[PDB]
């Protein structure tokens, strides 16, 4: 079962040499075992056998399947090749076919010729209480895969060209063939293909010995016209361990994409303070009620369809809460191709709108991979909202063709600072300062209306104070307020209308800001002669 | 023949990932490459080659034809420098650019360097492994290419350089810049003339941009707020013009008056202001283009399709500054605008210093990388980083000569 395809030229990483590790003694039952098995590989097509030349010993232990090797060293010293599998084909990107067959090309590695000037660098050793090398791609070797694929890739080119309506997909030691030919028509080409791969040493299984739909995928159950979320159910446990929860919460998270509604906030709770992975944790009632309610959900599986080039792509989104979004792409309403959820945190600043934007951006690229197209978007945001937002934002932002959808809750702007001072509205001259080293400071205000205030702050920083000043101002002030400040940092923050932060304090302010009728914020240079900021 | 080329010592071939592409672009690319394969300009490669460079496709302006584009930024960064600039075009009245990418295909590439030019045509949904190739000729968008073709280029142009030592021609990458003072009439003809002279083997206005002044507000009646804002801008300004005075003003601002409060200007203050207006009438002194150091490009989004930029090698010592008003078509697309922008600016630096500046773009990496290619149109790709527009710098440049 050898192949007459020209080997690819393999080199050892420059400046390095073939292995020299030692072979470790073995039972006599394992000696006489590898002995009479190698004898096989030899007459066949695999091994050769050598002597004192090419002293590149490579470990050769044996374990039974209740011969084998280890090139760890070799591998280390072998060059690098190209990206074997920059990512796996996700179901939503497939089109329905009339018939699908998969050909397991098992020992295809060993069917491919190795680079002769390289075989050298492969050596054996079998102590009799007997030294070989390789001539074909060996199980475990760095380049076997990348090479075998490539080989396969060429071998298929003609056929693929001659039978264009036939879609072959290569994955590991497997071939995925689909088509829109009536049955017998398909079977025939399958053998044509199969006998083609055999006209090259790569032997495959007879239709009598082949795999049958549906097929299991990235958790999917695949049929020629429909895919189904391989139903899943959590275990009923009497004693829950740390690791257990971790794994559950993990498996639970995966699911939430397909079955949005799944929750784990109360399980994640169980992990707080864990002393050891093997620890056993009690189950909050809230914790049980979640498990049960989650299991109800994970009951009725999910049915789906494939991608019809003919129809356009639609992606719609909803905000499951603050910063957590749910999306579903499809062509025929309710005929979902894909569904998903994202739930991101942040830094000193963010707002639903921009977050919505980021979701969109993700979906796009995700789509571009799956369909090489970006879907039309159905966004729970008013055009005016979007409009007034982006045209004013400091950063460059955009959204491909999208269209509003009144599917509350809608993402809106929780507030908007005035563009000019509010006439007849108090004017606070906030200012904050604290001694860097000693976390302790003060921060107060003084209005044109002669109102005043200042609080001492035990344990704080500068910005915490500045922001605080501003917070104060906001607290006691009224629906209309003018606030001058010299905080470079504070300016930006607020400026950018954030509606969610990591800082409780910032959040504090955000609430306040939301609460007021009209708020104008002004910045002025620090420590100059500028009044208010002077007194 | 082909001259031996090498990477700078120690360095190794780029191994940059292929960003996913749209079908539309892929089909186009596949088509393009297959043709180019037949012609022997490129050739499929194997896995023993572990290098990679990004590629994509862009339809040229006033063209409905798909153009293949490769990002050799990394690679160029790594190829040995080859040691092989006109101040004319800088001053010229009009300039037009010529794409001679083709020139390069004619010439072969050292066989030992070829490996490095490995690039990859991706497949959708990862359905098929990618299509890998490497050049056999001198590739377009490579810094080594214009270099190795330099020689031939000269002679090719000589008969025009001689026939017209009144016109200027600077080459940069796949680009050929030519500028004369003749009216567009006698101009386009000489360009189109030259153009033919090239086909044989096989507008712009530099005199209108340089730097602008910082116009300052001017109102009938000033309020506390007004004064403050003003003072703010100046103070910052002083960083460029240390002569800027802001005392007289900062006095008026003494007390805790409502922002809306109106305030009359001290005659003393009026002078102060007056003096600053005077200063700000011209770019500060002592600004020299150093060629040993890198050229920088900062861009601020001003809103309303408005964009402001400054080119500098050192902070507060800009060499040039400008504005850019979006082009009717980006009615709603920030990324489109920014790209166009970035483009002009690079183009200008080329004219001026014939050297690409590094950008500081006010935009998320994510955003920029999902779509920039979709609006790009140039044989070259400048360097760039992403930032958070400091609120000050904007309110300042928003104050440009309108
Ligand atoms: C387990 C699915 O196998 C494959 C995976 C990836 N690609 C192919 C070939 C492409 N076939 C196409 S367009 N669609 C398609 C539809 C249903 C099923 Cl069950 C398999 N393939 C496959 F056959």
């Amino acid at each position: 079962p050898i192949s007459p395809i020209e080997t690819v030229p393999v080199k050892l990483k420059p400046g390095m040499d073939g292995p020299k590790v030692k072979q470790w003694p073995l039972t006599e039952e394992k000696i006489k075992a590898l002995v009479e098995i190698c004898t096989e590989m030899e007459k066949e097509g695999k091994i050769s056998k050598i002597g004192p030349e090419n002293p590149y010993n490579t470990p050769v232990f044996a374990i039974k399947k209740k011969k084998l090797v280890d090139f760890r060293e070799l591998n280390k010293r072998t060059q690098d090749f190209w990206e074997v599998q920059l990512g796996i084909p996700h179901p939503a990107g497939l089109k329905k076919k009339k018939s699908v067959t998969v050909l397991d090309v098992g020992d295809a590695y060993f069917s491919v010729p190795l680079d002769e000037d390289f075989r050298k660098y492969t050596a054996f050793t079998i102590p009799s209480i007997i030294r070989y090398q390789y001539n074909v791609l060996p199980q475990g070797w760095k380049g076997s895969p990348a090479i075998f694929q490539s080989s396969m890739t060429k071998i298929l080119e003609p056929f693929r060209k001659q039978n264009p309506d036939i879609v072959i997909c290569q994955y590991m030691d497997d071939l995925y063939v689909g088509s829109d030919l009536e049955i017998g028509q398909h079977r025939t080409k399958i053998e044509e293909l199969r006998q083609h791969l055999l006209r090259w040493g790569l032997t495959t299984p007879d239709k009598k010995h082949q795999k049958e739909p549906p097929f299991l995928w990235m958790g999917y159950e695949l049929h020629p016209d429909k895919w189904t979320v391989q139903p899943i159910v959590l275990p009923e446990k009497d004693s829950w361990t740390v690791n257990d929860i971790q794994k559950l919460v993990g498996k639970l998270n995966w699911a939430s994409q397909i079955y949005p509604g799944i929750k784990v906030r109360q399980l994640c709770k169980l992990l707080r303070g864990t002393k050891a992975l093997t620890e056993v944790i009690p189950l909050t009632e809230e914790a049980e009620l979640e498990l049960a309610e989650n299991r109800e959900i994970l009951k009725e599986p999910v049915h789906g369809v494939y991608y019809d080039p003919s129809k356009d792509l639609i992606a719609e989104i909803q905000k499951q809460g603050q910063g957590q979004w749910t999306y579903q792409i499809y062509q025929e309403p309710f005929k979902n191709l894909k569904t998903g959820k994202y739930a991101r945190m942040r830094g000193a600043h963010t707002n639903d709108v921009k977050q919505l934007t980021e979701a969109v951006q993700k979906i796009t690229t995700e789509s571009i991979v799956i369909w090489g197209k970006t879907p039309k978007f159905k966004l729970p945001i008013q055009k005016e909202t979007w409009e007034t937002w982006w045209t004013e934002y400091w950063q460059a932002t955009w959204i491909p063709e999208w269209e509003f959808v009144n599917t509350p809750p809608l993402v809106k702007l929780w507030y908007q600072l005035e563009k000019e001072p509010i006439v007849g509205a108090e004017t606070f001259y906030v200012d904050g300062a604290a001694n860097r080293e000693t976390k302790l400071g003060k921060a107060g205000y003084v209005t044109n209306r002669g109102r005043q205030k200042v609080v001492t702050l035990t344990d704080t920083t500068n910005q915490k104070t500045e922001l605080q000043a501003i917070y104060l101002a906001l607290q006691d002030s009224g629906l209309e307020v003018n606030i001058v400040t010299d905080s470079q940092y504070a300016l930006g923050i607020i400026q950018a209308q954030p509606d969610q932060s990591e800082s409780e304090l910032v959040n504090q302010i955000i609430e306040q800001l939301i609460k007021k009728e009209k708020v104008y914020l002004a910045w002025v240079p620090a420590h100059k002669g500028i009044g208010g900021n002077e007194q | 023949e082909t001259v031996p080329v090498k990477l700078k010592p120690g360095m190794d071939g780029p191994k940059v990932k292929q960003w996913p592409l749209t079908e539309e672009k892929i089909k186009a690319l596949v088509e393009i490459c297959t043709e180019m394969e037949k012609e022997g300009k490129i050739s499929k490669i194997g896995p023993e080659n572990p290098y990679n460079t990004p590629v994509f496709a862009i339809k040229k302006k006033d063209s409905t034809k798909w153009r293949k584009l490769v990002d050799f930024r990394e690679l160029n960064k790594r190829t040995q420098d080859f040691w092989e600039h006109p101040a004319g075009l800088k001053k010229k009245k009009s300039v037009t650019v010529l794409d001679v990418g083709d020139a390069y295909f004619s010439v072969p590439l050292d066989e030992d360097f070829r490996k490095y030019t490995a690039f990859t045509i991706p497949s959708i949904n990862n359905e098929t492994p990618g299509i890998r190739y490497q050049y056999n000729v001198l590739p377009q968008g490579w810094k080594g290419s214009p270099a190795i073709f330099q020689s031939s280029m000269t002679k090719i142009l000589e008969p025009f350089r001689k026939q017209n030592p009144d016109i200027v021609i600077c080459q940069y990458m796949d680009d050929l810049y030519v500028g004369s003072d003749l009216e567009i009439g006698q101009h386009r003809t000489k360009i189109e003339e030259l153009r033919q002279h090239l086909l044989r083997w096989g507008e712009l206005h530099p005199d209108k941009w340089t730097v602008q002044p910082i116009v300052l507000p001017e109102k009938d009646s000033w309020t506390v707020n007004d004064i403050q804002k003003l003072v703010g801008k100046l103070n910052w300004a002083s960083q460029i013009y240390p002569g800027i005075k802001v005392r007289q003003l900062c006095k008026l601002l003494r007390g805790t008056k409502a922002l809306t409060e109106v305030i009359p200007l001290t005659e003393e203050a009026e002078l102060e202001l007056a003096e600053n207006r005077e200063i700000l009438k011209e770019p500060v002194h002592g600004v020299y283009y150093d060629p040993s150091k890198d050229l920088i490009a900062e861009i601020q989004k001003q809103g309303q399709g408005q964009w402001t930029y400054q080119i500098y090698q050192e902070p507060f010592k800009n060499l040039k500054t400008g504005k850019y008003a979006r082009m009717r078509g980006a009615h709603t697309n920030d990324v489109k605008q920014l790209t166009e922008a970035v483009q002009k600016i690079t183009t200008e630096s080329i004219v001026i210093w014939g050297k690409t500046p590094k950008f500081k773009l006010p935009i998320q990496k994510e955003t920029w990388e999902t779509w920039w290619t979709e609006y790009w149109q140039a044989t070259w790709i400048p360097e760039w980083e992403f930032v958070n527009t400091p609120p000050l710098v904007k309110l300042w440049y928003q104050l440009e000569k309108e």
